[PDB]
C-alpha cells in the first residue's frame, strides 16, 4: 500500500567504499578503519498512474 | 492552459511520500553460515 | 440442469470495442471515453435429445 501516492525507493550509494578490517593471524595495535554508510541524494520516487473509463 | 481545478504538483505538497529504508545491492542470502555448524 | 429443457448461451460481441484509458505519466484534464458492453442478439440456444428404448 502506498498511503498517498508516492512511493520513493532509497538506495545505498558506493557500497564498495565501506571498509572493513580482518586478520589473518597475530593481531596487532594499528588503528581501526572509520567508514559511514551513503545514501543517494535523488532516489527514485514512484506515483500511481489512473486506468479509469 | 486555463485550468479548471488545482493541479497534482501543487496537491502534492500538502501529502506525505511513503520511505523505504534503504536497500543493498551487495546483500547476499549467505547460505554458508547457515549449512555449517556452530560450536 | 436445465429446468425446461433449453439452455441459452449468452456472449458478448465486439470485445475490443471497450475503450479504456491508461495514463503513462502526468496525467491531464482530457475528457475521458464513454462505453458500454455489447451482447448477442440472437444467442446459441441448446435443447435436451432424448437417447430411448
Amino acid at each position: 500500500p502506498v498511503e498517498a501516492g508516492i512511493y520513493r525507493v532509497n538506495r545505498v550509494v558506493n557500497p564498495d567504499r565501506v571498509a572493513i578490517h580482518s586478520e589473518a593471524g597475530a593481531g596487532t595495535e594499528e588503528p581501526l578503519p572509520e567508514t559511514y554508510v551513503d545514501y543517494e541524494t535523488h532516489p527514485r520516487e514512484y506515483t500511481l498512474r489512473s486506468i479509469s473509463t | 492552459n486555463e485550468s479548471q481545478a488545482l493541479g497534482d504538483l501543487a496537491a502534492r505538497q500538502l501529502a506525505n511520500a511513503t520511505k523505504t529504508v534503504p536497500q543493498l545491492s551487495t546483500i547476499t542470502p549467505r547460505f554458508l553460515l547457515h549449512l555449517l555448524s556452530w560450536v
